[PDB]
This record gives C-alpha cells, sequence and structure tokens, in this order.
C-alpha cells in the first residue's frame, strides 16, 4: 500500500469535516508531514486519497475510485457550488441538492430531449427516473413508484412537481391543473411547522397516475397514509397544529365566520400549546383565499366548505372545555360552561347529552347496562381522542372529494405512482413522533437494500461475474426489536392497559426486558428517563416523558354516537358513517397503516430520489459541509457507497475505457493483456462482458501510473526538442 | 371442605 | 393472533368471555338439574340432565343440585359438565384452539387446584392455563395497585391486603358468609311472616326476593323501631304463581347478618370488624394507602347503603386521624371478570401461562409452584 | 573521453564562452551538453550542476576543466515513438494539442521554439506526422 512524495490525502477538521493536504513526504511506518499552514499529523491504527480532478467533477459517485464521505463530500459541493448543476447519481438511486433558486433547467424542450433515452446516455435530471419507471412499464407491465425522501426543507413536493409535469407533458395532455391546485389543500390540513422549518408534510402522500391501455395519462387517484394525529392535541415547543386552523383563526374577523365565535390561536387550547401563535411566513387569511380557490376550483362546494370549517372550529373550540373533579373517580362539567354550549350551538346537539357522555361512560352486557362515572385524566384523554378521531376522518373524507374531482372515467391499464414521504430524522429532543417517523424510514430501507441487492444480483448475472460477496447490511434485527412481542412498541401499548402507567415504569420495563439483553438498545448512563436505539443511520436517543399521553387513544362509542346523530348538517353524521377501531392506539394505527404503505409499495418495482438540505437560513444555492454529511447518512448514501468501495465499485466500458487510453486485434483481450500488464493480482479486478469492475483504489493506481508513464514520455520529449531546437537557437544566432 | 364446613 | 379465553368460577353463576372484551359474553347459573319424576310420555325429549338457562326454566321440575359450595367444587362430573357446556354451547368455541385463564379463592383445599388444572389439560386438550386470586384481578378492574379488596360471593368471602403490586398473604382473612347462606336465613325469617319455602327451586324464588327488595340499614335499630312504628318500609313481590307476598322490616335483617353474623350463630365477627383487624396485621406505614383505598368486589356488596354502613362502622373503629374512603363501581359483580380481562390480554403475561409441554413434564404439582 | 574529444570538447565550450574569461555560466552547461551530443534532462543537468540557484545559474562561471567530470558523468527511441503515439493511429498529431502539452506541462517550453521545429511538418489539417517529425529531430 503506497504514498508517494505529494499524494494528496484529505484529513479531518472539526469545523467543516474535510481538508485535503499536500502530504510533502513519502510516508513509510506514526507522523507525517503535510500543507495545506503547514502541520504534521500523528496516526493509530490512516487517512483516506482524493480523487484527481479527472474523476471529480463526474455526475456519478460510483465512479469515484476513492470511495469515501470526504470525495462524496466534495463532488456534491463543487457540483453545487462551483458548477450550476443540480443532481447526481450513486448506485441505482439519483440525489438531488436544492438549489434554492429557479432555473432554465427545467423545460418543455428538454424535457422532450431526456424523452427516449436510457440513464447512462444523459446527464442526471429528475426526468431521468421519471424515464426510466416510463420505460420499465413499457418494457414489463408492472406499476412504478418513484421515491422522493429527506428533511422537510428539501423541496419533496417541487420535485414531485416536476415528476408530473413530465409525464403529462410527454403523454398527450387535463391532469396537471388538478393536480397542482389540490396541493394548498392538502398542505394547509396536512403540513405543519416545527423548530427545524415551516413546512413539513406530516402525513404521507401519494398520487397514482393512471394509464391508459395505450400509454397516456387517463387521470390520478391520490392516497394517504401514516397521519401524524397526535399534532392536533399536544404540541412541542416553537411547533405549530396544522396550518389550517391558524387559516381559521386570522380569517374569524370575517362576516361569514362571526356565527363561529372564533377568537385568536392563542386564545385556544390547541392552538395555544406550541407558543409560537404568529409566523414569518404568511398571514394566514391571504393563503386560505387560495385554499378556498382550490377548493372551489377542485369541486368541493362552498356549502362543503363552510361545514368543514364548523367542524374545525368545533374542534377548536373542544379544546376550551374543561372539567371539575368531584371525587377520584369522577369529573363534572360545571353548571354552564361556556365553550361546550357554543360547540352544541355549531353542531345542533343537546347540551345535556355531550355533558352527561363527556363525563360518564357506558359499559353493556346483554342482562344489564351500566353507567360509569370516570376520573378527570380520562375524561381529558377521552376528549382528545375524540378530537383526534374526528380530524382524521375529515381528513380521510377531504381525500375522498378530492378523488371524486380526480378520477378518471374509464379503467386504468397501469399506473405510475409519485410519492413524498418524510425522510429519516434527528432532533435535539426526541420523541414517540419521531419514533414514527425513523421506524416508518428504517422499513423503508429494508426494501431499498433489498432492490439495491437484487438489481446488483442482476447485474452481475446479464454479464457474468461470481456472485458471493455481494452483501448488505440488515435493519432487520431492530425492526423485530421495535415489532415483535415485548418491543418497545408492544411494552408502551401494554403500559397503556395496565393500571396505573406511568414514563418511569414504561423505561424501567424496557430497560428490565432489552437493557444488557439487546444489542441494538442502549441506556443513556446519565438518565432513567431516556433509551438510545441503534438505527441504521446513527445511534439516537428518546425520551420517554409523555409518550404514553400521546400514544393513548380511546373513544367513547357513546360520545362519537352523540354527533353521528346530528341533523343540522349533512357532513358530521356523514363522516363516521363507514368497535374494535375505538380500542385502538395511535401507534397500532401506524403500523397497521405502514403495512397498509408497504403493501402497495412492494406490489410496485421502486425508483429513488434522495433529497438534501445543502443549505441552513435559506441562503440560496450555497452549501454547508456540516449539514450534507448528517443529511446524506440520513439518506442510506454513505451506507450504500461504504458497501460498495469493500467489492467491485466501479464499471468500464471496454470501448470507453480504450478511448481513454492507448498507452500500451481483439479490443477484450487487447485491454486485458494492457491491465495485466499494469496489474499485478487477478483478485484486485474483474472482467466483465462489456464492462469491466475494478476494486475501489485500481481506478486511480491505473490513472496514477499512466498518468507517470506519460509525463515520462513528456519530459523526454521537451529535453530532446530542447536540445535540437535551442541549440539551433542558439546557433541561428553564432551566424 | 372436609372438616370445619360441609364442602 | 390468538386471544385467551377468560373464565370464572363463582358459587352462583358462571361468567366468560375472550379477553379484551368489555364485559362476558356468557353468563349463567353454575346450576345442574335432574328429573324427580317417571317421565309420561314416550316420544319425550328424555333429557338426562340440564345445565344453567335451561335449569332455570324448568325448574319446578326437576332437583337443583350446586357443583360448587364454599368456592369448593364438591362433585367433579357434574362440575365437567358446567365447563363443557360453558365452551361448546355458550361461547361456541374450542378449547384447543385457546388458552383459558380460571379464577379461584384464595384459601381453597389445594386439591381444588390440581383436579381444576388435570380437567383443562386432560379433558378439554386446553394449549395453556392459569389461575388467579380473585382480590388481585379486582385491583386491576378497578385501576389502582394499592388495596385493601373485600369481595363476597355466592360462596366464600375474603379480604387480600395488596400493597403496591405486593400481596401481604399473612394478613389474608376469610369467612364462609355468601349469598347463599343470607337466603337460608332469609327463608327461615320468612316463615315467621308466614311464606314457607321448602324445595331447591323455590330457594330461587327467595333468591329473587332477596335481589330486589332487599337493602342495607345504616342505623340497624333505629329502622328497627322505625318499621316497627310505622308501616312504610314493608314493601310486597309476586310469586311466580301470581301470589303477592308482602314483606317488611325483616327484608333488610338479612342484609344485616353480614355485620352480626352471630344471629346465623357464627364465631368470626362481621365483615367491618374483619377489615378493620386485616388492616391492623399490615405496617402502619402503609395503612394511610388502604384506609382510602377500600374496593369492594363480588355481587354480594350490592345491596344499596353497604358502602355507607360500611364506612360509617369503620370510620367509628378506625383512628381519628385517618379519613376512610370507599370505592364501589356499579358493576362490581362483573369486576373480577373484568380484571380478569385486563391481565390475560397483557403481553407481558403471556410467559405467566402453564404450556401444555410444562404440565405434562411437571405433573400437576405445577399448579403450586408456578402459578400461585 | 580520450585527447581528440577533449579538444572538440573545449573548442565547443570556447565558443559558448560570451565574456572571454575561457568559462561558461552554469544555465550554458546544459547547451553545452546538448551541443557536444548528450541528451540530458534539465532535472540531469541541474544536478550535475548540483541543482543551482537562479543567480548562480545566470552569472556564476566555470571553465571547461570544472565542466568536464559534468559532462563526463552525463555521458556515463521506442520509448520516443511511444510517447509520440501518446498524443496521436493515423500517423498524426493535432497542433493545438502538441503545442498546448508542450508548452503547459512537463519542462515546459516556448511557443516560439515550438512554432520553429514545426514550420513545414504539418498539414493542412494541422496535424503533424509524428512519426517523421520524430525521425528528424533525433537525428
Ligand atoms: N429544484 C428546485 N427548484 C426550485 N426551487 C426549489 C427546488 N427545490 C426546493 N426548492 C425551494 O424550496 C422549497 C421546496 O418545496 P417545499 O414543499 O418547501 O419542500 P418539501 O417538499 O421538502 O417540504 C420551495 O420554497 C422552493 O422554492
Ligand atoms: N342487585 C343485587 N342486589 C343484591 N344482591 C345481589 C344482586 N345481584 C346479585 N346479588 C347476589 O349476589 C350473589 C352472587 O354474587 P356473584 O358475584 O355472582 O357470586 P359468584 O360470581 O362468586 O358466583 C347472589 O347471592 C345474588 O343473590
Ligand atoms: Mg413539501
Ligand atoms: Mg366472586
Amino acid at each position: 500500500e503506497l504514498y508517494t512524495k505529494y499524494a494528496r490525502v484529505w484529513i479531518p477538521d472539526p469545523e467543516e469535516v474535510w481538508k485535503s493536504a499536500e502530504l510533502l513526504k513519502d510516508y513509510k511506518p506514526k507522523v507525517l508531514q503535510l500543507r495545506l499552514k503547514d502541520l504534521e499529523y500523528c496516526l493509530d491504527p490512516l487517512p483516506p486519497l482524493r480523487n484527481p480532478d479527472i474523476l471529480v467533477g463526474e455526475n456519478d459517485l460510483t465512479a469515484l475510485s476513492y470511495l469515501h464521505e470526504p470525495a462524496v463530500l466534495h463532488n456534491l459541493k463543487v457540483r453545487f457550488i462551483d458548477s450550476k448543476l443540480i443532481y447526481t447519481y450513486c448506485g441505482i438511486v439519483l440525489v438531488a441538492i436544492n438549489p434554492y433558486e429557479q432555473l432554465p433547467i427545467y423545460g418543455e424542450d428538454i424535457i422532450n430531449a431526456y424523452s427516449g433515452q436510457n440513464m447512462g446516455d444523459m446527464d442526471p435530471h429528475i426526468f431521468a427516473v421519471a424515464e426510466e419507471a416510463y420505460k420499465q412499464m413499457a418494457r414489463d407491465e408492472r406499476n412504478q413508484s418513484i421515491i422522493v425522501s429527506g428533511e422537510s426543507g428539501a423541496g419533496k413536493t417541487v420535485s414531485a412537481k416536476y415528476a408530473m409535469r413530465y409525464f403529462a407533458t410527454v403523454s398527450g395532455s387535463n391532469v396537471e391543473e388538478k393536480v397542482l391546485a389540490s396541493n394548498p389543500i392538502m398542505e394547509s390540513i396536512g403540513n405543519a411547522k416545527t423548530t427545524r422549518n415551516d413546512n413539513s408534510s406530516r402525513f404521507g402522500k401519494y398520487i397514482e397516475i393512471g394509464f391508459d391501455k395505450r400509454y397516456r395519462i387517463i387521470g390520478a387517484n391520490m392516497r394517504t397514509y401514516l397521519l401524524e394525529k397526535s399534532r392536533v392535541v399536544f404540541q412541542a415547543e416553537e411547533e405549530r397544529n396544522y396550518h389550517i386552523f391558524y387559516q381559521l383563526c386570522a380569517s374569524a374577523a370575517l362576516p361569514e365566520f362571526k356565527t363561529l365565535r372564533l377568537g385568536n390561536a392563542n386564545y385556544f387550547h390547541y392552538t395555544k400549546q406550541g407558543g409560537s401563535p404568529v409566523i414569518d411566513g404568511i398571514d394566514d387569511a391571504k393563503e386560505m383565499v387560495n385554499t378556498r380557490q382550490a377548493c372551489t376550483l377542485l369541486g368541493i362546494s362552498d356549502s362543503y366548505q363552510m361545514g368543514i370549517f364548523r367542524i374545525l372550529a368545533g374542534i377548536l373550540h373542544l379544546g376550551n372545555v374543561e372539567f371539575a373533579s368531584r371525587d377520584s373517580d369522577s369529573c363534572a362539567i360545571p353548571p354552564k360552561h361556556d365553550p361546550l354550549t357554543i360547540f352544541c350551538d355549531l353542531m345542533g346537539v343537546d347540551y345535556e347529552e355531550m355533558a352527561h357522555w363527556l363525563c360518564h361512560r357506558k359499559l353493556a352486557t346483554a342482562t344489564e347496562t351500566y353507567i360509569k362515572p370516570i376520573s378527570k385524566l380520562h375524561a381529558i384523554n377521552a376528549r382528545d381522542a375524540l378530537a383526534k378521531h374526528i380530524y382524521a376522518n375529515l381528513f380521510n373524507w377531504i381525500v375522498d372529494h378530492v378523488n371524486k374531482a380526480l378520477h378518471s372515467t374509464v379503467k386504468q391499464h397501469s399506473f405510475i405512482g409519485v410519492l413524498d414521504i418524510y425522510g429519516f430524522e434527528t432532533f435535539e429532543i426526541n420523541s414517540f413522533e419521531q419514533f414514527c417517523i425513523n421506524y416508518a424510514n428504517e422499513k423503508l430501507q429494508q426494501q431499498f437494500n433489498m432492490h439495491v441487492f437484487k438489481l446488483e444480483q442482476e447485474e452481475y448475472m446479464k454479464e457474468q461475474i461470481p456472485w458471493t460477496l455481494i452483501d448488505f447490511y440488515d435493519n432487520q434485527p431492530c425492526i423485530n426489536l421495535i415489532e415483535a412481542k415485548m418491543g418497545v412498541l408492544d411494552l408502551l401499548d401494554e403500559e397503556c392497559k395496565m393500571p396505573k402507567g406511568s414514563d418511569d415504569t414504561w423505561a424501567q420495563k424496557l430497560y428490565n426486558t432489552h437493557l444488557n439483553k439487546c444489542a441494538l438498545f442502549e441506556k443513556p448512563r446519565l438518565s432513567n428517563k431516556a433509551f438510545i436505539i441503534k438505527h441504521f443511520a446513527d445511534k439516537v436517543e428518546y425520551q420517554c416523558e409523555g409518550f404514553l399521553e400521546k400514544n393513548k387513544d380511546t373513544v367513547y362509542e357513546e360520545q362519537i354516537k352523540v354527533l353521528k346523530s346530528s341533523k343540522k348538517f349533512k357532513l358530521l353524521p356523514e363522516l363516521f358513517q363507514d368497535s374494535k377501531e375505538h380500542k385502538k392506539t395511535v401507534g397500532h394505527q401506524f403500523r397497521n397503516s405502514l403495512h397498509l404503505l408497504m403493501e402497495t409499495l412492494n406490489a410496485t418495482t421502486p425508483h429513488y430520489v434522495r433529497c438534501i438540505k445543502p443549505n441552513d437560513f435559506k441562503f440560496p444555492f450555497t452549501f454547508d459541509e456540516k449539514r450534507a454529511v448528517q443529511q446524506l447518512r440520513a439518506c442510506g448514501v454513505l451506507e450504500t457507497i461504504r458497501i460498495s468501495a469493500a467489492g467491485f465499485p466501479s464499471r468500464w466500458t471496454y470501448q470507453e475505457f480504450f478511448s481513454r487510453y492507448r498507452v500500451l486485434s481483439d479490443r477484450k483481450q487487447t485491454c486485458k493483456n494492457v491491465l495485466e500488464k499494469l496489474i499485478l493480482d487477478k483478485d484486485k479486478y474483474q472482467f466483465g462482458k462489456t464492462k469491466i469492475f475494478f476494486r475501489a483504489g485500481q481506478v486511480a493506481y491505473l490513472e496514477k501510473i499512466r498518468a507517470d508513464k506519460l509525463r515520462a514520455a513528456c519530459i523526454r520529449i521537451q529535453k530532446t526538442i530542447r536540445g535540437w531546437l535551442m541549440r539551433k537557437k542558439y546557433m541561428r544566432m553564432r551566424r | 371442605w372436609x372438616a370445619x364446613c360441609p364442602a | 393472533e390468538t386471544t385467551a379465553l377468560v373464565c370464572d368460577n363463582g358459587s352462583g353463576l358462571v361468567k366468560a368471555g375472550f379477553a379484551g372484551d368489555d364485559a362476558p359474553r356468557a353468563v349463567f347459573p353454575s346450576i345442574v338439574g335432574r328429573p324427580r319424576h317417571q317421565g309420561v310420555m314416550v316420544g319425550m325429549g328424555q333429557k338426562d340432565s340440564y345445565v344453567g338457562d335451561e335449569a332455570q326454566s324448568k325448574r319446578g321440575i326437576l332437583t337443583l343440585k350446586y357443583p360448587i359450595e364454599h368456592g369448593i367444587i364438591t362433585n367433579w362430573d357434574d362440575m365437567e359438565k358446567i365447563w363443557h357446556h360453558t365452551f361448546y354451547n355458550e361461547l361456541r368455541v374450542a378449547p384447543e384452539e385457546h388458552p383459558t385463564l380460571l379464577t379461584e379463592a384464595p384459601l381453597n383445599p389445594k386439591a381444588n387446584r390440581e383436579k381444576m388444572t388435570q380437567i383443562m389439560f386432560e379433558t378439554f386438550n386446553v394449549p395453556a392455563m392459569y389461575v388467579a386470586i380473585q382480590a388481585v384481578l379486582s385491583l386491576y378492574a378497578s385501576g389502582r395497585t394499592t388495596g385493601i379488596v373485600l369481595d363476597s360471593g355466592d360462596g366464600v368471602t375474603h379480604n387480600v391486603p395488596i400493597y403496591e403490586g405486593y400481596a401481604l398473604p399473612h394478613a389474608i382473612m376469610r369467612l364462609d358468609l355468601a349469598g347463599r347462606d343470607l337466603t337460608d336465613y332469609l327463608m327461615k325469617i320468612l316463615t315467621e311472616r308466614g311464606y314457607s319455602f321448602v324445595t331447591t327451586a323455590e330457594r330461587e324464588i327467595v333468591r329473587d326476593i332477596k335481589e330486589k327488595l332487599c337493602y342495607v340499614a345504616l342505623d340497624f335499630e333505629n329502622e328497627m323501631a322505625t318499621a316497627a312504628s310505622s308501616s312504610s318500609l314493608e314493601k310486597s313481590y309476586e310469586l311466580p304463581d301470581g301470589q303477592v307476598i308482602t314483606i317488611g322490616n325483616e327484608r333488610f335483617r338479612c342484609p344485616e347478618t353480614l355485620f352480626q353474623p352471630s344471629f346465623i350463630g357464627m364465631e368470626s365477627a362481621g365483615i367491618h370488624e374483619t377489615t378493620y383487624n386485616s388492616i391492623m396485621k399490615c405496617d402502619i406505614d402503609i395503612r394511610k394507602d388502604l384506609y382510602a383505598n377500600n374496593v369492594m368486589s363480588g355481587g354480594t356488596t350490592m345491596y344499596p347503603g353497604i358502602a355507607d354502613r360500611m364506612q360509617k362502622e369503620i370510620t367509628a373503629l378506625a383512628p381519628s386521624t385517618m379519613k376512610i374512603k370507599i370505592i364501589a363501581p356499579p358493576e362490581r359483580k362483573y369486576s373480577v371478570w373484568i380484571g380478569g380481562s385486563i391481565l390475560a390480554s397483557l403481553s407481558t403475561f403471556q410467559q405467566m401461562w402453564i404450556t401444555k409441554q410444562e404440565y405434562d413434564e411437571a405433573g400437576p404439582s405445577i399448579v403450586h409452584r408456578k402459578c400461585f | 573521453f580520450n585527447k581528440d574529444q577533449l579538444e572538440e570538447f573545449k573548442e565547443a565550450f570556447e565558443l559558448f564562452d560570451r565574456v572571454g574569461d575561457g568559462k561558461i555560466l552554469y544555465s550554458q552547461c546544459g547547451d553545452v551538453m546538448r551541443a557536444l551530443g548528450q541528451n540530458p534532462t534539465n532535472a540531469e543537468v541541474l544536478k550535475v550542476l548540483g541543482n543551482p540557484k537562479s543567480d548562480e545559474l545566470k552569472s556564476r562561471r566555470v571553465d571547461f576543466e570544472t565542466f568536464l567530470p559534468m559532462l563526463q558523468a552525463v555521458a556515463k527511441y521506442e520509448d520516443y515513438l511511444e510517447g509520440f503515439r501518446v498524443f496521436d493511429g493515423n500517423g498524426k498529431v493535432m497542433g493545438a494539442e502538441l503545442r498546448h502539452v508542450l508548452t503547459t506541462l512537463g519542462e515546459k517550453m516556448t511557443e516560439e521554439e515550438v512554432e520553429t521545429v514545426l514550420a513545414g511538418h504539418e498539414d493542412s489539417n494541422g496535424c503533424i506526422n509524428y512519426e517523421a517529425f520524430l525521425k528528424h529531430i533525433l537525428s
């Protein structure tokens, strides 16, 4: 293993992760001498190595010969700042980096240019993924999913917007109008603001584009999954619930809403709770004017619109309604309490009937029926469960009235589907909502890894190379820890049953089962309250505080029946009409919704688009090396690259290989024999049939020894031409 | 039972 | 999945359902009917036994035996009928499909455990089983972790102080006073007004009288004097044949026997005294919690006013410094089964089961060692 | 080297003396070696010169007797062809590419030397027959 004098290396710095160094001395075996301002460096049982400019520009992280976090980060940096260029490929995956400026690169002549083209032939662009989907559906009639992933800034919406614009614009072509008109509604109900940034789609969002038997768009069908219900009831600091509630609050001054007696968002308990009543981005009334336009354009009548705002004004009013307690087992609503009366006036129900059923719960076996008083705490948790169940049904209704406007006249032959889902995530307080996000991501990375390993075994098959040591990391033992009996969710839901249960006692059970028995679960030494999961990306630490109040959902069927009775308007009784589901708890509902998601996904072959915030504080089109390493580890990019580097990462086509070098018939054996002269071990690279497959260093090893031999020829020509010519010149002067 | 009572 | 069977043996009733149900689907009396007479008509249905609500419907024609007296199973052949009828007829479920959970009173003769287990593994071939002390389950049902539980059924009365998950076995006290012996005393005292009930089937008429009419006096002697002074407490009830009977101050006198078991001739004091005396057996440190967490359980507690009477009498007997609180869930008759549902549905519980393999090796002795 | 060689080398050396002191400059040493049949690289020339600095290379003067051991030390086709085939297999070389590599890599030469040697050697496309040019420049 080799370093020459002046073989450049990447060396770590805390401030910005990687810095190059000029290696001023040949290394031989513990201190080393390097220049940037020159400092020695000290080793323990070694710096990685820096690709030459010939490689650095390249479109393709697999083609790099030194494969490591410095090389990847350096390419993405130069490709983002120095080259004003937007996209990259890694293995099977496209990687997308937010330029945050609006660019000529998206345009119809270029859509057409990319049409009828294959990913190798032309530059990385989002259109290439939509092409591979389209051409796969032409090749083999399976339905294509295209998956867009990463932190809430990364632009998964605007990427999907282009990926749909592509299909529509090629197809023959009114889908775009409706689909793009729909997003103000779906975001307004479904987007949220967090400490990190202020659009975050908490639900998981799926469009199907349906196709005719001859291939054109017939139309589109939307779905949703994984809706994060708990944000309605409960909010962390500096964080807000779904924007629409604030849109209502800013509207409340307007004469139509006036009946609803809506106040300020700080006034209502649900909007109050995050302490963030007002926001930079919008005066919320301005956003709803476009929500209302999008409704009217997408065929939700004003008659329904006012009903929806009536329901949401209800949900905001419900939070205000607060119990005296008589007795440990008992709760009472004071003899008049204003918001409950106003809520009943909104929805046409007897004050007495809610007042009774809110406090008490019914039980019956056929011989006899019984009515229990229940504690103030169960009265709260049931009220919050009702608020959640109402919201999530309003959501599952609006998604159907959108779809009624969205569906085709006719049966689809097949579809291609475009999916927007939040990426793997870490926050510096971590909560059941994040344990859900990370769990869903890990369960998708299981499919990602399976598709990687399968497409690699295909690529090894179609041109033959021995097929063992084709390898991937397996996340399944962590999933088993989460999902199995006496898993972290299973004890959580259990303790929701158990007679007096608390975060402390839950964690104590977690410790007693997992603590030194399950390799992926750990405790932070300084705390009983938290625990550490060894996720595929990183170790993460979750605070058990306030899991259970989020975890716990159950709805007293009486309370929903009271609503389902109401005459006053169509929508409220309509929603429910559709028990065991009332028994079921947000973790178990998330588990099931996530199974429905991965069934709808696994029926479909993937394509993957992975999206990183390049930047913080929204400075346009500049880049920060601190963020991108976190983002890319969170996307399984660095996993894939580490896995590739071990084996046979690089490919060379013999045709390009000989076009690159003549430095030493039939092309295949010519190139073989050249490589045998250049290279000393068959284990260290392989011959494919169109391709050649090199172990990671060997491409840079060849590039260096070629450049050295070429330099030796340069110096010999320069010397001999100077010998002949400058002598000729002074002799001509001699004349 | 078996002693102090009939069962 | 698989979801456990949960099944409760009283003396007077059987209650059964699947784990996680809110209330048992089957309730019926644990009563076995045999004919007393020649069958007149050939071609009639010639039945050799009736069980439960069948025996209720036909009781006039029949002998109504109880298999369980003082929580002890007295004759195992009819008990087998009770269980077989439960599983096949009430629940429509084969036991081989589901594990089962069975309920017992705390001091009953040890052999009752082996035999009750042996019938589940050999006769029904249940996959797995566990056995639970009623008072423990009442805490799961009420939703707390520190309690003195008083429960009284048709068969047995007992107390079990439980502190923060730990039962305290030396404290346990049991009286054989029960809904049945209030019923026999009700027959004896009804005789004095001239109404005379001899047969097994008549006892259930008496028991319906007791369930509808009776109540607990808050001052026994002042209400005795009032009812001797004034008719209004007298109340009246209709025999199955339509004769009215009218019943007076005596209708409370049966609930009073629980406080003053000297009427029947017991040694052991009324349940109020045994309750205090069982608290006294505990450490002082816990007692503040138990004086609040009095839990009443089992159908005998259902007499209106038993809570107010209990609280009043124990307050006078308590040290004045401590407040007394009493908790009486309105369904509490079910609460032993509701608790057995909660406990059977827990994930942590799953490893507790006696599994068929484990029994097969260990022998029915295993119940004593593992189960408690 | 024999007396005849020493005489030819001394005469040539004196032809390079532009000051009359019987000496050449260090910077002329390489030129004299090349004029006398040696083909040392600039690195080799500086090595036998002792890697002189610019100032002494341009102004320090040495007589023939001190120069001679260095010439001796320096004194004591297929690679050139492959080297030209680097810049090609039809026997040509772009004029732009040859100009760029000769003026920008290695021991860079001036554009005027390259123009002088290339005059008449490039065709209408601006291509140089490098095998013929190489034979010409090695003679
Ligand atoms: N490729 C892109 N071209 C133009 N703007 C982009 C691009 N990617 C991201 N953006 C900008 O960042 C945001 C992307 O959409 P947004 O919905 O906020 O992100 P996400 O979909 O990740 O929540 C918009 O403000 C948009 O201006
Ligand atoms: N509403 C009631 N009022 C008074 N006593 C009742 C009432 N309902 C049932 N009982 C009495 O409860 C006893 C049965 O209690 P139960 O808890 O069913 O016993 P087990 O379940 O142990 O067999 C019977 O004596 C019955 O008469
Ligand atoms: Mg978005
Ligand atoms: Mg009982």
